[PDB]
């Protein structure tokens, strides 16, 4: 156990569990011959990057799953939130960490994993001939996250029985209890909009339900850090 | 020992059928002897699924054009395939300047004459076609909507300035070749709805597969 | 309560780096976060935990680690104030130490669903003090 | 975790913790040019310096907390009580250890402090005018020791918030259970009387006090064992 810091934020986190460095690439910057080697993108390091701490989310029996958009979820928050809005372009790798904190009284196992362009399906109605098209408070939850409602088919028709197949990783009560994982820029064009498109989604479901005896704390805080990494701007508004 | 077919080229190749024209003589289906169709590989049922297994694409594809009466009897008419490159205008009627705009590839071939076919490149303005976009672009109606994926309208009618003798029926195949893919994702496990979005039927959600009386029996 | 403050009492100005440990004395089952952030002299105490999460802050797991010690960068008594007609050499860089529940308390059946946790400060080495000033509301009986 | 012996005396305790050497220096012997080098002091190695371990003390919700007097604490207690009372001058050094046994359900935290010249000052009446002096089951309680009766202020007008500026060591329930301390002889003289004098006394309080739930055993043993290092004694009678 150690505690690291990147400016003004220092988290207590253990050694070095095992990360998951989706596709096998790192969060690296952009070349200058490019679409845009004019507006030379301005890569913030200062403030910009480092620890954000979200609001926890308290882990039930019956919860359903979580899920949140990015780079939605800190276009709102801190100092990154400010270039994310007042900027034309970004593109960003991020370090995600995921933590419960349980006794060894309690048992569960989350999946998390990060979905590349994660498209919301609602239920169309019903009996399926309504075109309803998810709200924007379904599309874009901010860092309060958003809530599932057919797990199974993660709300768009798709098993979730194969989200392994996406950059993953466990959480067992029993065995750990952070999940670590860097994700990097993915989109079909080097840099877009940071309002507009959401490049994926992080997501963290009970695939084995909380458990325990009567007694114990009945709600398990999932605490959800993450930092940017080679986060770039271009053209100020 | 070989691997040669679980590639994605192998996997991918095959002209499947995705249009089909109806030029009838006495209709309410495409009365002035002309049609449009606006390029959507979804045209062969199958395909949509195996596609939405990734998240980027990037391809070339082939096109066959098989035509005749409707039952499938051969005739002496000409025709004319003409493709309108995206951000080019379709034609609003048989007698469209579009017909004649050099900049809109057309060809021509007899009934008699086999198949045409041709090569259409990865149009796309972007790096690759992709299947899903989580945004909009600058509760919405404009959510999941990636354009730059048009890859261009096929117009198709009879040649000359008189309404064709024969009711016809054109056919196109399209062989996708020179494929690319990244991201793979979750195979859609329940039946689509629309050809836009992946909503899906939130009453009839089905599982995934077969399913039996308990776990200790086979 | 602190010695330092009853020093402070003695001498008229000071400044330097401080330092306070936070000691979790909780039973040893129970795991959580609290964050501590810290607003220089001037910035109002943040409105809420995502603000403060904003500024300097830290966060602690008593889960993980049962001690954490936060700096104080600065601290200066140096601005003079004659209010009343009694001139005193106030601070007014009243930096600001708040402390919210990251995540809640969380405990398994058999352990108490409270703890309390100490503070102990100091100073760092840098710091100084200036003016002898006898000052006293103890002070030996007739 | 492994046992250590002085003689006759077996203590099963934990490898190392950090030990806590009292203003820096250890408790040493004296050179012969002093004021006695005639009678030439003789140092007990044998059976007196060795473990003695102490009456257990039960911590509880309510406890106030503990202090003992030194050497009375041993002038009692066998062959060293023995030299301390039947000879005319004393010098001693202390390894003091104190252990608590408590299940990891358990939670409290105790400062564990030596403080020369320990004078008791009793309440005085209680309005302030009788000039009533602390009695002698007060000023030298023995190896039974002593409970505080006005902890925040250390039966005695200081501040316990400050008893930290003294050797002190802290016992956290959920980090260790076991602290030590070496005191060296701590007095404006080179030697002195063993049953007048205490040249300090032993402090031990609960700062974050006892707690369980219902069930668990109320009442958290602590064991004091100490040993004498460097004794010195002079003038047999």
């Amino acid at each position: 156990v150690a505690q690291l810091t990147i400016g003004n934020s220092t988290i207590t986190t253990q050694e070095a569990a095992n990360i998951i460095v989706g596709y096998g690439e790192w969060p690296s910057y952009c070349s200058d011959s490019d679409a845009t080697a004019v507006d030379k993108p301005t890569r913030p390091d200062v403030s910009v990057n480092r620890f954000y701490t979200l609001d926890t989310k308290l882990w039930e029996k019956s919860s359903k799953g979580w899920y949140w958009k990015f780079p939605d979820v800190l276009t709102e928050t801190g100092v990154f939130g400010q270039n994310a809005q007042f900027h034309y372009l970004y593109r960003s790798g991020f370090c995600i960490h995921v933590q419960c904190n349980a006794s060894k009284f309690h048992q569960g196992a989350l999946l998390v994993a990060v979905l590349p362009e994660y498209v919301i399906g609602t239920v169309a109605g019903g009996t399926g001939t309504e075109d309803t098209h998810p709200p924007y408070k379904q599309t874009q939850p901010g860092a309060d996250g958003f809530e599932l409602q057919h797990p199974y088919v993660l709300d768009a028709g798709i098993p979730i029985s194969q989200l392994t197949v996406c950059p993953h990783q466990w959480i067992n009560l029993r065995t750990n209890n952070c999940a670590t994982i860097i994700v990097p820029y993915i989109n079909a064009l080097p840099f877009d909009s940071a309002l507009n498109h959401c490049n994926f989604g992080l997501l963290v479901v009970p695939i084995s339900p909380l458990d325990y005896d009567q007694g114990a704390t009945p709600v398990i805080p999932i605490t959800i850090t993450l930092a940017p990494m080679c986060s770039e701007f271009a053209g100020l508004r | 020992h070989s691997t040669a077919e679980t590639t994605l080229d192998s996997f991918f190749s095959r002209a499947g059928l995705v249009g089909e024209i109806d030029l009838p003589l006495k209709g309410t289906t495409n009365p002035n002897g002309y049609a449009n169709w606006d390029i959507d590989i979804t045209g062969y049922a199958q395909m949509r699924r195996k596609v939405e297994l990734f998240t980027y694409m990037r391809f070339d594809a082939e096109f066959t054009f098989v035509a005749c009466t409707p039952t499938g009897e051969v005739v002496p008419q000409l025709l004319q395939y003409m493709f309108v490159p995206p951000g080019a205008p379709k034609p609003d009627s048989r007698e469209s300047l579009a017909w004649q705009t050099a900049t809109n590839p057309s060809v021509f071939v007899k009934l008699s004459d086999p198949p045409a076919q041709v090569s259409v490149p990865f149009m796309s303005p972007a790096s690759a076609y992709q299947w899903f976009y989580d945004g909009y672009p600058t509760k919405d109606l404009e959510y999941g909507a990636m354009p730059n994926n048009m890859m261009g309208t096929f117009s198709v009618r009879t040649v000359g300035t008189s309404k064709s003798k024969y009711p016809l029926v054109v056919r196109i195949y399209m062989r996708m070749k020179h494929v690319r893919a990244w991201i793979p994702r979750p195979m859609r496990n329940q039946n689509y709805l629309f050809k836009a979005n992946p909503n899906y039927a939130g009453n009839s959600i089905k599982p995934t597969g077969a399913s039996r009386t308990a776990i200790t029996t086979l | 309560s602190t010695l330092l403050g009853q020093l402070c009492g003695y001498y008229t100005q000071w400044s330097g780096s401080l330092e306070v440990t936070f000691m979790f004395t909780g039973s040893f089952m129970a795991t959580g976060k609290m964050l501590i952030a810290y607003t220089p002299p001037g910035g109002p105490l943040p409105k809420d935990r995502a603000t403060a999460m904003l500024g300097t802050h830290v966060i602690w797991d008593f889960g993980l680690q049962s001690s954490v010690t936060l700096v104080i960068p600065w601290i200066s008594n140096t601005h003079y104030r004659a209010h009343a007609r009694d001139g005193v050499f106030d601070y007014y860089t009243t930096g600001l130490v708040s402390i919210w529940y990251q995540t809640n308390y969380v405990v398994p059946i058999g352990a108490p669903n409270t703890a309390y946790i100490i503070a102990l400060a100091a100073a760092q080495k840098n710091f100084t003090m200036k003016l002898c000033k006898d000052a006293s509301d103890i002070l030996q009986t007739g």
